């Protein structure tokens, strides 16, 4: 299994490590229909989305997915530090995978 | 209520973020009991004051107005390029030095509040830039400072702090009024070295109810609800 | 996909954007059979809802109605900054789509 | 839909507002069968109950009531002001129908 | 209904009050199978647990459980005084049923 | 019934206690299909995971699972210290069977 973000990364097909290394700038969440969602930005402008659940997610992650936007809304929040994200790329914006907190 | 202390620092925001908050000589971060600080209110009033504004024998001092704080600023602070002056809510960790100390405060025109254990990050404001002395007027305001928690609170009353004061074991103070009602075990009243080891005991306990205090109201907040 | 709670909004009819720069004045919550709710207000008198859950709501809705309410005890409780809000208006009071939070 | 807790509280019967604007004294939570509530006391000797889930609340009212209890342990734990309590008055103690939070 | 901790307490055999006014000193977590409970300790030394799920639980409890479990994980790391628990002696260590927190 | 993480984790065969006595270093957390989990490090080195959810646990283990990651995020926020980890240490990282905190 995985020991860090980095090696977690490399199993999946069209993802990459974006290094933020910073708080986040920006959280926003939508309960919208069909577009249940959050969006995070940093302050170098880059932006990240928490995927809408859909055909594209085995069941096993739909609990993980809700982890997610409650790590994302209270990291900033806290205004922690964000270490790295591992997104999908193929995805507008990025589609955040995993992410590492550290310092 | 609302009222602000201020002290003038050349340790930047980032370095205070990262210690939890205005540190007293020789520690690192906040919440970090690991070894500990002497603290003797007395011997942290008559500290002189090299580089920094009083903040030795684990008090953190503090000014009643940012023009009190920053000529203070300058006669320490004036070789530093940049440094800040940091905006500080009232709280019961912090007390009037004149009042504890009575006729036997050192520096009594100086009017100083002093925080036991130091400031941690949520109760400072913001803070003022200020340019080889030069002060910048534009108030940056503290993400993490809590308005409500803290315009609902005081600096603590003398009457909390007599028993900390800190004088000598066979000081005159201790027979007298106030102190020689709140005066601890050795002190002034029937092992050596009682008086001090039960001072330095008394502000260790004080310092970790009131870390008790902040944990619970930045913690707290941490929380995410579950099902 | 929306990339900003702006471009979220215009996604839907019936919607608008405010925008408050604000922390919650006040939170209310209410456990009432039929009225399991949320209201927020600003200082400015602005005054918002999480609609009860009902048939106007898909099933993918049903969760992230309540974590917006989750969201929004957070934030009054945090202070934090409301940036925008996203919200139908034609309900009374206006009913909360999105929120965003930046300093 | 009502815009705040007095005209909310009005829809009911049986149910009054009790202003605070106080911060709770007590919190205490029961796990024991049939007591599976919270109660609150504030310092003037007030005192509120959550009520044990029964036939008296429909489905809908589960959830808000699982709610109610969080907001309670963290309004207590951050000593947040409550303004005011909608009660049912023909409980004993008062039951919760509503609160809010504001100063 | 009861108002306090101690006239809950009272209304199930095999139980009694343990007065601690204090912070908890340690909380142990496991998921371990069958082991699937907290265990909190005071500085007096005082132990107890949330006992796991089992037979002797109705089913309206299970939930009261993992809400327990939660209070004293955010009371360990506030550090919130623990005024009183209600507890079943009949259990090693004391099972809790009940907790109040004030001060 | 254990009274503390020691003796718990002596209770199985392919467990061992971790004694850290330190805060957490990093924190990180996937929603990556297959990899729902978490993983945290200390300043050591030393390399711990929340394993998926698989057949090796039973169904009272699911909600434990959730309920460990959560615990590990919040300890991590708030740098509180981490005493022990009882582990299986027939996976690689370590999978958490338990957690005590204490100062
Ligand atoms: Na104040
Ligand atoms: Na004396």
């Amino acid at each position: 299994t995985p020991q860090n973000i980095t090696d977690l990364c490399a199993e999946y097909h069209n993802t990459q490590i974006h290094t933020l290394n910073d708080k986040i700038f920006s959280y926003t969440e939508s309960l919208a229909g069909k577009r249940e969602m959050a969006i995070i930005t940093f302050k170098n402008g880059a932006t990240f989305q928490v995927e809408v659940p859909g055909s594209q997610h085995i069941d096993s992650q739909k609990k993980a997915i809700e982890r997610m936007k409650d790590t994302l809304r209270i990291a900033y929040l806290t205004e922690a530090k964000v270490e790295k994200l591992c997104v999908w790329n193929n995805k507008t914006p990025h589609a955040i995978a995993a992410i590492s907190m550290a310092n | 209520n609302d009222d602000k202390l201020y002290r003038a620092d050349s340790r930047p925001p980032d370095e205070i973020k990262q210690s939890g908050g205005l540190m007293p000589r020789g520690q690192s971060e906040y919440f970090d009991r690991g070894t500990q600080m002497n603290i003797n209110l007395y011997d942290h009033a008559r500290g002189t004051q090299t580089g920094f504004v009083r903040h030795d024998d684990g008090y953190v001092s503090t000014s009643i107005s940012l023009r009190s704080a920053h000529l203070v600023g300058q006669t320490i602070l004036s070789g530093h390029s940049t440094y800040y002056i940091y905006v500080i809510a009232t709280a019961p960790n912090m007390f009037n030095v004149n009042d504890v100390l009575g006729a036997y405060s050192p520096h009594p025109d100086e009017q100083e509040v002093s925080a036991l254990g130091g400031i941690p990050y949520s109760q400072i404001y913001g803070w003022y830039r200020v340019h080889f002395g030069v002060l910048d007027e534009q108030l940056h305001r503290n993400r993490g400072y809590r308005d409500r928690y803290y315009s609902n609170l005081d600096i603590a009353p003398a009457a909390d702090g007599y028993g900390l004061a800190g004088f000598p074991p066979e000081h005159r103070a201790w027979r007298e009024e106030p102190w020689i009602h709140h005066a601890p075990p050795g002190c002034g009243n029937a092992m050596s070295n009682t008086c001090d080891e039960k001072t330095q005991s008394l502000g260790v306990k004080f310092l970790d109810e009131y870390q008790s205090k902040v944990k619970r109201q930045i913690f707290s907040g941490y929380q995410s609800e579950i099902d």
